[PDB]
Parts: C-alpha cells; structure tokens; sequence
C-alpha cells in the first residue's frame, strides 16, 4: 500500500538516463509547443564499466513512459520511488541447473522477488513468460522488423535462413525474441548461430551496425522505427511479424490490478494517448 | 389505412443524393428529407408532428431534396408493402461504431428507437449484425485504394507497412472501412488514426488538392469507383486487389416483425429484371 | 437386362465425331505402336448447327469417353446405343415465355425427360446438378484456366486488367454451360457477368477458332480440354491458378439398379491401372 | 524379466545408414541388421529363431551394419529402460499408404503385429494417426524442392499449377507428401503420378541426367539439406518457401501401453539437451 517501488529500463524513446549536475536537481529540459516535461529521480548502476561498484549517485528519468506513470500517480492518489534495474536484461525463463531449479533474471527476477514491483516499462506480452504474474491491458502494439544498415525479404530468405561467413544477423542478449526463436521448433536452425553474436543492449547493436558490422538486427517495431528516424543512416525492411503489444506489469493478483486496466482503458481513449504518441514518438526528418 | 414509418438516410454519392428544393416545394423526381443535425428522438418526432400540419413553422434550412439509386428502391418497396414514409438524415452522419460504451450515427438512432429503419449505403458485418437485424444484401463491395496522378501492388505493399519513410493515407472515421483495420490489423491504427478524414467527399477533395496533403485512400469500392469517372481530367484511378468484402443490406430494428417479407423481396426484385436496371441508370459517364 | 440408351455430346478430345464413309463401315484407324481403336454409330443431328433436321444418316465416335464406356458394357453384360444431343448445350436452367418451371434443356433435359440412361461425357459435377440428379464418384479432376494468343500475360483472376468491362478486350465463355451457371451463382461481380453475356458463344470449338483468329482475346473453359487444344496446336498458351477445383462424373437417373455396381467399377479401374491406360493413350504431349 | 522387442526401420541417410559387416561380423555402435524383404510374419518368427540359434544363420546377404542419429537414440532409451533390440530393412521400405485396403510398409506391418517398435524419420499424418498412435516429436521439418543450378516460390505460383509445355516433379510414391498432395489437389497427384519415383536415394542421380526425367524432388527438408551438403561441385540448391511444416515421431502399435514413458523420456532428453548433441554430431553444415 502507498508506497510503490518502481523498476524502468535504458532505451530511446522509452525513458532517458541523462545524469544531472553536481547539485542534484535536475536541469529544465524543453518540449516542442513550449511545455515543460515530467522528469523524475531514478538510482540504479553506473553500467558494466566506470564507478566503484555500480551504486552511483541518481539521474534522471523522462520519456514516454514516465508520463503514464505520472498519469497513474495522479488518477490514483500514490506516490514512488523510482530505480533502474540492476542489470538490464529484459529477462527470460532461465535455469541455473545447480538445483535443477527455474530462476528469472533481471526485471522478471527483481519482481518475483519482491523488492520492487510496477514494472513501468515496455516489456512483452507473452505466451509462457507472463504465465505466472499478471499482465494489463495493452497501451502500444508492435511488430518483430528488422533494420539493416544503408535488401531482405523476411524470415524466409536463404541469407537469412544459411549464411556462411559475412551475413551475420544477431539480436539483444537474455531478452523476449531469444523466448519466441527459442520456441518454435519450425525455426530453429538460425537461433544456433544467434548464439554466437548477441549484445547487452540496444545502443551496442545500434553502434555494430553503424561502423561496420552486424549486417542485420531484430528488434521491437517502435524502437526500431524511432532509430532509423532520428538516426539518418540506416533503414528498416521486410514485413512484420510477430503482432503483440507492450504492457506494465503486476504480480500474481496484487491488490491494484482492475484500477490499473481501467485506466489504461480511460487513457486509450480522449486524447491521452494520441497526445503521447504525438510528442514523444517521430517529428521525423526523413 | 396504412403503416406509418420513419426512415433515416446519409449523404453518399451515388447511392443516394441532395438537390435543393425548389421555390413552392415539390421535390421533382424525389422525396423531401429533413436534418436538424441532432440526434435527439424528440425533437425529431415534434418537428416531425409539426411538418404534417395544417400550420407548419420549420426552418427553410431544415428541407432538403432527396433521390437516388437506394431512394428508389425504398420507393418500389415502399409501393409493394403500401406503407407511407416520412425520411430523415442521421444526426450526425458517421455510421456507427463503439464509442464511450454506446452505439452512435445510424445504428445508435436505430436502437436508440428513434427510426424504423435504415436505408443507405450501409456496410454489414459481425459487430453490427449482432446487436441489430440485417436483410438479404443486395450488393457486393470490396475496398480500393484511390491514388492522384503523377504505384501499389495491394494491401501488403512495403510502402504503407513501415512508417519511416513519411507516408499519408487513413479511411473515412468511424466507418466499417476502419473496423476492420483496427480489429483484423491493430499496429496501423494510430497512423491512420492521425491522418483521417469526416467524409468521404472531403477526403477524396483532400486527396485532389495541391499541396498534397493525404496521399492515397481506403473506402469501398463502388464509391471509389463512381468518384473517380465523374472527373474531367479522369487523373485518379484505382490499385490494388479486392479484399475484405462484405456486401451491402437495409438497416432493420432488433428483430422486428417485418424483418421476413422484405427480404424475400428484395430477393425476388435481385432475380427478376430490378438490379441490373437499376445499377446501369446510374453508373454513366464515359472513361477518359 | 434391359437395353439402356445412352446420350453424349461432341467435345474432343473425350469424344471423336467423323462422318461414316461411303457404305457405313467405320474406316479402321490405328495407334502410334500399332494397337487398333474402336468406334461405335451414333445417329444425331449431322445436318448443321442447331436448325433444320435434316439427314442424319449415323456417324462414327470415338475417343476417351468411348472407350471408357465399352469396360464399363463389357461387364454386367448390358448392350448400348448411343447418339448425340439434339440441342448440344451442358445441360443449364432457362425459362420460357410463360416461366413457371424453369426446367432444362439439352443433357439435363433430355435425361429428365426419361428417354436417357446414362450420359457419359466430360461434365462438371456441382451442386444443383448434383441437388436435382445423381452422379457418381469422380474419374477425372480439373480447375478450369484461361489462354491467350501467344504473343505473336495475365496471371490469373484478380488481375485489374480483366475486371473492368472494357471494349478492346472482348472475351467470353460458351453458353450455358458449367462456367455460365458457376459465375451467376457466385456474386463477385454482377459486371463481369455482364460483359460475358455479351458474346457468349454456341459451341466449345468455335470459340477456339476465333481466338485463334483474332475475334476475342480469352477463353474460360475447364482444365484438360483447353490444355489439349492448346499444346495440340502452336498456336495458344494458357495462364491461370486454377481457380474452381471439380471434376467429371457420370449420371444415372434417380437410382437407377444400375447406380451401386458403376461406383465399383469405376473404383477398380482407376486403382488397378485403366486410368493410367487411357489417359497415356488418348493425352499426350507432341509440339514440346 | 528381460523384455524382447523388434525394430523396424528404412535406409534414410542422416537419420539412418549402413555398412558392410566385417568378416567376423561385428559393429562399433551399431547393430546386426537383416534383410527380409517378406511381410508375413512366420518368416520373421522364423529367422529371428535361426538368429538366436545355435546352429549357423542365414549368410553374409542377410547382415549389415548400421549407424545414425535414430539408432544411437534408441540405444540409449533402451539402455535406460532395460531391454535390448534387434533391426532389419522392413520389406517394401515405402513408409506406409491407404491402398486396396490393407496398409502398405510400416503401417502394413505394424498393424500386422510383425513388430513392436518403429524408428525413422516417420513423418506425422492425421489419417495415420486415426488408426495408430504417435508419441511427442522429436523433430520438425518441412518440404522444399531440389533444382540443379545453372526462383521457384514453391506450391502457389503458375510456373508449377498448370502444365507449361515441359516441367515435370515428382516426390516419393507414397509418402507423407503424396498424401498432402493429394488431399490438397488432385490434378497434381496424377502429374506427378505420372513421374514419381519410388525412393528418395534415386532422384538425386535424376539430377545427373543432364535432366529430362526430374526437375524437382519435393521432399523434406532435412534429407535435402544434407542432399545439398554432400554436393561437393555445388550444382544444386533448395529454393522455395516453407510449406506444410511437419514433424517427426517413433512409432508405436495401437493402443500400445508404455508410451508416456517414452515421450516423458523424450521430452526430458530434448531439455536437458541430447537432441542438441545428436544434431550437431550427425547433422552437419558444408558451405554451398
């Protein structure tokens, strides 16, 4: 009850990680049509490298995400507490095998668990991974397309499905489309080779393909689409598959769960949502 | 002496028309049709009770002219069941479809019990025919794609599937051409849900105006059809493959006891000689 | 046990129909390896098309029907007489000028009639045929495609260039015939039924001819006999995906005692090996 | 206490081999197969005695050695379940089909109570299925087609529906491919049961015909993959996408007990990984 521990993600255009200055409040950042926008205090890691053990001082919060979690602060009468995950996998059905045992990982693990539980941030929907916590009424669809640097047809091309040396297509390690690659017995030649190449994050991925290198990527429609908008070097191609949409997400039968779907419902009509997609997604340059 | 309905009709060419009234009133070759754009039963049925009078006070804004290809047909069912009409346009003039948990346009006026029933351009699929009765169709529709002068090959073209490259387009709000997309496709609803259009004529106007400002369309295929052969430069033209067809029908109440002679009727009419007639009077105009 | 008397109809290459020479014996033909055929008399309207009745001196037939027609009388011991159709159309539904029926004409009709008992011919098996008679298990499948002139492309049914009626490009289908009732069922386009009306043609080899000429620029008939007449002369090639999968039967009358041994017959013939003997025989491939 | 159960099993390459026994007449990770190309089950009885018996078998024609992915599996599971095995070449070596009643191959035999066990890429049929029973998949593949070198879509374009004057397939004769085919579309079935072949390990020297004969060998696509990997000049490759995705499964009698065991077996083998092994030691990638 009242306080709510949050856990949120490292990826553009859901939620920035911008350090603040020395002081610790955080600079007044500008919108288009001359707003100010929400931005919040998250702690979390100072990555892999740098620091003195990943426990560095705060940053800042702000995209996307952080407004509807502001819009359900304030339709709800609660407050929180923000912080990043310790080590920013996504999270997948994972087996220790020293007890014969299945453990999660990453937000699945820090939600179990139960230090933390919101998870404010655009996961999955999921078959098997949400068959044990509760999930919410979507707010964003999306698609499994591919970005290729500066073409391929699908998931049904011999490059794809064969290559010998210099067609190497990877993907962000310990994350959702590792869950669904790994599933499906249909196609489960190509996932053998994933498992040579695969990046922590999204921004290693985004800098293999820039300089020279990760001939394709898979990844989520929004993030991807965001990526070649901003980024003006690479296009994406072939069509979607894989239609699902993103969802917060609760533990088993948490005492807020109908309040939340309500609002999602309210939210997806009026112009919430549009307005959201509006100023946080595209104004592109083409 | 006979049954008294009141019939509800939209706006779309060339199924059915609007001609101004002419200075006495008689309505030549048509009927006389009323719209006080609201939705509200009551003051339809005083307005209503007020027009067949013997002293009427209604605004001339009010009367309008109404004939077409679907007028006539309700004429001819009209002289077969001998039961006089009194014909109104839809409150608003959308259709129908969920909002705000209740119905609106024409399926919320028809159970909203405010018309007997509802005769037009009227696209008939699962969320309606659920909550409403339908008759026999008596057309069969398809969706095109409506280009300006100056290339697609269907619905799966790249082109309108990945939004990078700054493309345009949506159907007309609120229609079964945008159901189907949002229930049968849900990823492309919001950029259609930016870029769309009231009406239809104000689409295909949007599409034919310099700057471009909404490339392409979707809309149903006969509409598209009759827009594109009224033009004197004949420019725009039709792409594309027929998918998603569902055929057209008269709007009925929930289960009515008339809802069995009249589609037996329109099916003996659709056998006999009435159709084909009926379809080549309207559809003229030479291609460029 | 009794003498049943069958009825077929001219269609290469199912059926042969050549004029008896001088006196009224068959001229004896023969095979590529040297096996000799066999012919059978049928008396029908030789004179011309479909007007006067005049001589009609008996011909000779042959071909692959035949054929199967002589295993099938071979066995259960029953003698034949076989003569072509009066009229020559597939057997469709027409009214008269005083419609209140609707019967039919040509196979159907004169199977109806009671005077026919077995008709055995390449015939569409669909359903109301199938409703108002009784057929066997099929012995032959199809999907019925369409040719052009060899250049000197079209890819299937959907294609934009073949829907709209347009004037250039006039085609069409023979009259009543499987085709002709398939596509007045379905829906689709009331137009394309339209444009085909137009010049729907009398016979299944004139049309051919005159696609061969110039006259009409598509023919839409079944599978095995547009591809015989088509790779048997180097002059047409056919485009299609096979739309409308069915296959051939034979009709007997309303449970006829002869229904329950034709099925097994027919059965053992196309498992043991028969089927591959006169499809090899009669079906072959000679420009490529 | 010790439980004796024959296997049955073809000659396909991964998933299964064979060598010449040696002159004492042993095997290194394999075992003594027969070859009794006999489907009455006296025989079996009889020959399995003479292989238990003190006195001399049958000669060195009746022996071979063995090796391949299915076989070290089946090892293992009955080096887990405590009991031992014995192989031998079926009879007909065609899988199995419905035909003139009484199954054919594997099916014939198995419901013929000539064996208790069935190892081999046995593909999954819902027909086969209805008389007997399957366990869980092991695998899954799909059907591809195999062209020399020097862009077939595969089963949906009309390079292959309708006959162009010249392209001939084939598959195995009675397959799980001749089944889909023919309850798929009939008009194919007979074209290529013009050509089929009666086994996979012949159409690949079709191939080195300089072809006239085949000019695709549609077939699943794991032996394919390795038929590509084996050719070392490279003239030869899968095109086509995926279609009618299968899997695979060891077979068992009717209603036979001891099934959960196995498919518990199974699925806890494919988890913990030594189908990864087995795949990676005998599936192997030659880049072509």
């Amino acid at each position: 009850s009242t306080r709510l521990k949050i856990v949120t993600i490292h990826q553009e255009p859901f939620v920035y990680v911008k350090p603040t200055m020395s002081d610790g409040t955080c600079k007044e950042e500008f919108t288009v049509n001359g707003d100010p926008v929400k931005k919040v205090i998250c702690t979390g890691p100072n990555d892999t490298s740098p620091g003195s053990p990943r426990h560095t001082v705060p940053q800042c919060c702000y995209g996307f995400c952080i407004d509807l979690l502001i819009k359900l602060a304030r339709t709800m009468n609660f407050t929180y507490e923000v912080h990043l995950v310790a080590d920013g996998k996504f999270g997948t059905q994972e087996r220790v095998n020293n007890s014969n045992k299945k453990e999660w990982n990453g937000m699945m693990g820090e939600l179990l668990s139960g230090q933390a539980d919101m998870i404010v941030a655009p996961l999955t929907i999921n078959n098997e991974r949400a068959q044990y916590i509760e999930f919410s009424k979507p707010f964003k669809y999306q698609g499994l397309t591919i970005l290729v640097k500066k073409r391929i047809t699908g998931i049904n091309d011999p490059r794809l499905r064969n290559p010998s040396d210099k067609f190497i297509y990877a993907t962000v390690k310990q994350s959702s489309v590792d869950i669904y690659f790994r599933r499906q017995v249909e196609l489960s030649t190509m996932y053998r080779h994933m498992e040579k190449h695969n990046y922590e994050s999204a921004a290693e991925a985004i800098q293999a393909v820039r300089d020279n290198k990760l001939h394709a990527f898979i990844w989520d429609s929004a993030v991807l689409e965001f990526e070649a908008s901003q980024k003006c070097d690479l296009v994406t191609t072939g069509e979607l598959f894989f239609r699902s949409g993103f969802g917060i997400g609760m533990r088993k039968d948490s005492p807020w769960k109908q309040n939340v779907s309500l609002s999602i419902l309210k939210s997806h009509e009026n112009g919430f949502m549009e307005d959201l997609d509006k100023t946080w997604v595209r104004y592109q340059e083409c | 002496s006979k049954l008294h309905l009141r019939v509800v009709t939209l706006i779309e060419h060339p199924f059915v028309f609007t001609r101004e009234v002419d200075d006495e009133g008689l309505c030549p070759a048509g009927q006389l049709c009323l719209d006080p754009m609201t939705n509200d039963s009551s003051t339809l049925d005083s307005l209503f009770s007020s027009l067949h009078s013997s002293n009427d006070t209604v605004p001339i804004k009010f009367k309008k002219c109404c004939y077409g290809y679907c007028i006539d047909l309700l004429e001819k069912i009209a002289e077969d069941m001998n039961f006089d009409f009194d014909l109104y346009i839809v409150g608003d003039g959308k259709y129908g479809a969920w909002k705000n948990g209740h119905w609106t346009g024409l399926v919320g006026d028809l159970l909203r019990g405010t018309a007997h029933m509802a005769v037009t351009s009227f696209s008939i699929n699962t969320a309606r025919s659920q909550v409403i009765d339908f008759t026999s169709p008596f057309f069969s529709t398809s969706l095109g794609i409506l280009v300006r002068t100056r290339e697609l090959s269907g619905i799966h073209d790249p082109k309108l599937h990945h939004p990078s490259q700054g493309f345009r387009f949506g159907t007309v709000r609120e229609s079964s051409a945008e159901d189907y997309v949002r229930q049968s496709f849900p990823e492309m609803h919001e950029y259609m849900r930016r870029y769309n259009v009231p009406a239809t004529p104000d689409g295909v106007e949007y599409l034919k105006n310099d700057p471009e400002k909404l490339d392409a369309f979707i809309m149903d295929k006969a509409l598209l059809d009759y827009e594109v052969s009224i033009d004197a430069d004949c420019k725009l033209l039709t792409v594309g493959k027929p998918f998603a067809i569902e055929g057209y029908g008269i709007g009925l109440p929930p289960n009515s006891p008339l809802t069995a002679n009249i589609s037996e009727l329109i099916s003996q009419y659709k056998s006999h000689g009435f159709m084909d007639m009926l379809h080549d009077k309207w559809y003229r105009v030479v291609p460029c």
